[PDB]
Formats: C-alpha cells, structure tokens, sequence
C-alpha cells in the first residue's frame, strides 16, 4: 500500500483482515437446526420426470 | 533457530564529501578519478592571491614586533649589567622590564594572527579529509567556488567494511522483546548475526552482526531502522544497493515440527492431522500450522510432545478404523 | 460510567538535535550509537586550529596587561610607601593610584576576552547538553559543519 | 496489538487552539516508561475517564 525509498513498507495484512466469506449476509438456511445449502432443479421441456 | 526476511539498503562505512573552506577560482585539479586516495593528499589548487597578501601582511607585522622585543630585550639587559653596583635606579630597571614583558606578549599576539594566517593559507590547498575511493569531479578547472558551499566538489569513501540498513516493523520488533523477556525465546552471546540476499539470490558467503538497533519511529510508516556490519573484502557490495536481510532472533527450544504430508487443510484455511491413538485407532486433531520452514510446518497449538500422527497412506485410511502402526524415519 | 477512545502519538520527555556551535572538520566520534549516554560527555571533535590561535592571542593580551598591572602597582605601593613622611606631594600619589586602577580594569578586561575566547574553544568539543538514548550519527567523519546550520 | 498498558498514566492539558486542517483540540498526558516498552513516535489509543 505505500513504500518509501528507504525500504519501509505497508502491507495490505498489517491493515485489514482478509478471509474467504460469502457475497452476502443476508439469508440464514437451517435445516432441523444444522447450517445448510440447496439447490433446485426443474423439469426441462420434453423430458420424462421419473 | 527463528529467522525474519527484511528489506534494506547498503551504505559506505564512512563518506566524506569534499567541500571548500575558501572562496575563489580553481587553478588545476591535482587528482585521477577512480583511483585509491591516501589521506592529507591535496585534491585542489582554488586562487591563493587575497591570502598570500593577508599572509604577509601578518608576516610584516610578526617583524615589527619582534624588533620591538629586540630592541627593549637589549635596554633590558644593559640596565641589568648597569644595576648590579647600583648605578641606576631600581624603578628604570622594573620599567624595562615591563616593557620587554608587554614587548614579548604583542610578539605572542603576532605569532597567533600569523598562524591564523597560515592556517586559512593552507586550505587553499584542498586535502581530503579521509582515505578511501574517490569519485568523479562535480566541479572543473576554472569554475567559482565559495566558502561552505552546499555543492560538494568530490566524495571519497571506504568500501571496507559495509552498512546495510535494515527496516523493521515496529510491532515486531515489541512483540519479539517481549517474547524474549518472558523466555519463550532465547539469546546467545552478543550481537545477533545477519545473513544476506542480493538480487539475484546468491548467497552472500560472509556473515556480518546487527548492533545498534534504533528506537525512533517513523511516522509515515510506522517502523524502526536497524544496521548491519557486513565485511566487504572482494568488493561484491555497492552503497546504495537493495539487499535482503536474513535475521536470527533466538532460538525456542519447544518448537514443534509436523511433515507436511501429514497435515490436511480446508479451503477455508483451518488444519487438520490425523493423528493414532493408543488404542490403535485413527482421529483427526485440529492443529494451527501458521508457519512454514523448509518442508515441514510449525504448530503452535493443538499438539503436545509424544502425539502419534501419521504421514503416510492417509488416502486408505478413514477416521475410526483400527490400524497398525509403523514408524518410519 | 462515561469513556473516550481517541488516537494519539507518542513523544519524548526532553529530545535534544546536536547541533554545532563551531565551523570545521569533524576529525573523531568518541560514542557508539545505540548506547545511554551522561551528560557532559564529548561526542564529536572539530578541529580547533584557528580557535587555537585565538585563544594564544587572548592571553598573550592577557599577560601583556598583566605585566602593565605588575608595574603600575610596584610604583604604587613606593609612593605610599614614601607618602608617609609628607615628601612626595598628594597629587602623584593620586595619579599613580589612578593609573594602578586604570591598569587593574585593563586587567579585568583582558579576562573576559579569554574566558570568551575559551569557551569558543570548549565548543569545538561539542558535548551532549542532556543524558538519554542517542542514536545513529547523521554525519561520519570528514564532513563539514557549519556554525548553527 | 489490543494490549493494556499495565501502567496508568495522567492527563495535563498542553494545548487549547483549534487546528485549521483538523478541527481538533491536542490533550497532553505523561506515562511512566520504566521498562522503555513504548518508543516516541508511535500509535496508542489513549482512553479517557
């Protein structure tokens, strides 16, 4: 983030906290009280369903 | 052995940059560039004019005095041959002899204002301070120069030993203090060897020692300097140069060290081992590897002295499956 | 009860930038950096030539005025001496009483310009004025000081 | 590094002028540094009763 001549640096770390997380906090799933995810699949056209 | 990578710039053991105690305009320049420099040698030749005649006007008036002082010294010593049967009064021979002491003190005087005159008269004659390497001339025949000018002529300096200056970050350099106050770290003897990095990468094949580690702050960063002594006999090091410093802070003696082959991790970033119980069986430990040396990692928590952990065939084995332990080197 | 959390820097009790009092050459560097230091000791040494000189100036006047003193209180000390018997009128005592006087405030005048003139010299001897931590020295060996720069 | 301070300090007002470019009033306090574990110049967040 900013070096001077002298060799003296800033780092990104030594100001922020990186971590890996979602894009965003708003929804909340629990499934018989357990953190979960989902995914939902529809029929295409012209296909058998069973 | 616990080490710290940082960045930092050489410097010359000691530099000296050749500046004119007088004004006036350069005759001749006595000196090859590029070549070894021995101490007190005239570099120069400014316009000795003006303190040539200041010199002798001293020397002129260092004359008057001293046939002043002749003179009175002879009336001295005839009224002392005179005053031994007491042919002359005793006040006559005191006041000659005030007279030669006020005679030989402005003779002092004169001396003085013509050493003065000497002193300003050779540095006319440009010496350089100090031995070393001399660079090029900033300045050629025939250019003006003044008195204490802030435009340096040359600059010699001694390429044997070297400084290297060395940024640490201040939160660092309390958190390791700390540590080695409450003796989790330990310490060796005097100063702390440094080993070096080029720009390439070589190695550097000698060793120099950290001393004078400084405690200012600086305020746009937010870090402290620390300096290296390095030898630089084959001259493979430049002032001015970007080098990396490898730096020994200690040595923990409980430090643990895991294969990485051993430890698994999730994409998130926390660490697993599988570890064999007494039992025969396998469970899986949370470790925190932060650290990497070498090949292996280093764990801080979540392990303790006599764990058994496996490194080897982690694919055919499933946690809570009985299993036989053999060790391998 | 009521708190504020604010931002703020630290600064040394007493921080002192050495600086010289004496234009020259610095010859020497009688410290190591990193390192307490007392007061009073000596860091650098600018060479003192011309100062020199002037401080032999200073009391070569010195003595000269000295011995004028010398003389004018041995003429003093006969005429009191001789006053005692009404035999030398009171008008030449009270001259060479005048001139003895004369001759100590020369004296005297002489002393200052000395003691100036040492403690010019005293400075090219440049000494840390407080005691504390003292760091690197921004100028080696060999360079050039300015009075006051 | 979020770290108390063992040693208390005192506040003694040093400066009431308002900076132009900051809008802000500079309080002045003094902390005992026996162990010498804070160097001038640096950061602290100095907490006020």
């Amino acid at each position: 983030l900013k070096v001077n001549q002298d060799g003296s640096r800033v780092l990104l770390r030594d100001v922020a906290k990186i971590e890996l997380g979602g894009e965003n906090y708003d929804i909340i799933a629990e499934f018989n009280g357990q953190p979960a995810s989902g995914l939902g699949i529809k029929l295409a056209t012209g296909a058998n369903a069973l | 052995q616990i080490t710290t990578e940082l960045p930092g710039r050489t410097s010359a053991y000691r530099i000296a940059e050749v500046r004119p105690q007088v004004s006036g305009i350069i005759l001749k320049r006595n000196f090859k560039e590029g070549s070894d420099i021995e101490a007190g040698v005239s570099l120069y030749q400014i316009d000795p004019a003006t303190y040539q005649a200041t010199y002798d006007s001293a020397k002129g008036d260092l004359a008057k005095a001293q046939a002043a002082a002749n003179i009175a010294q002879l009336t001295v010593n005839r009224y002392q041959k005179l005053l031994g049967t007491q042919y002359i009064s005793k006040q006559e021979y005191d006041q000659a002899l005030a007279d030669a002491q006020q005679a030989n003190a402005a003779v002092t005087a004169a001396k003085a204002a013509v050493e003065t005159a000497r002193i300003n008269l050779a540095y006319t004659k440009v010496t350089s301070p100090i031995s070393g390497r001399i660079g090029k001339s900033n300045v050629t025949e025939g250019a003006l120069v003044q008195n204490g000018q802030a435009t340096a002529l040359a600059t010699v300096q001694q390429l044997d030993p070297i400084y290297v200056d060395v940024t640490q970050s201040s939160n660092d350099f309390l958190r390791l203090k700390q540590e080695l106050a409450n003796g989790t770290l330990k310490q060796e003897n005097g100063k702390a060897k440094v080993s070096l990095i080029t720009s390439d990468g070589i190695k550097f094949p000698q060793d120099g020692t950290l001393e004078f580690s400084d405690v200012t702050v600086d305020q746009t960063t937010g870090s402290i300097t620390l300096r290296a002594i390095f030898p630089n006999p084959d001259h493979t090091l430049l002032p001015g140069m970007f080098v990396r410093a490898r730096l020994e802070e200690g040595l923990n003696p409980n430090a643990i060290l895991v294969p990485q082959q051993g430890v698994t991790r999730t994409p998130r970033g926390d660490a697993t081992v599988l570890v064999v119980g007494a039992d025969d069986k396998v469970e899986t430990r949370p470790i925190v590897a932060s650290q990497a040396i070498g090949d292996k990692w280093l764990v801080t928590e979540g392990l303790k002295a006599g764990d058994r952990v496996v490194i080897s065939g982690l694919q055919k084995v499933r946690p809570g499956v009985q299993v036989k332990a053999q060790e391998v080197t």
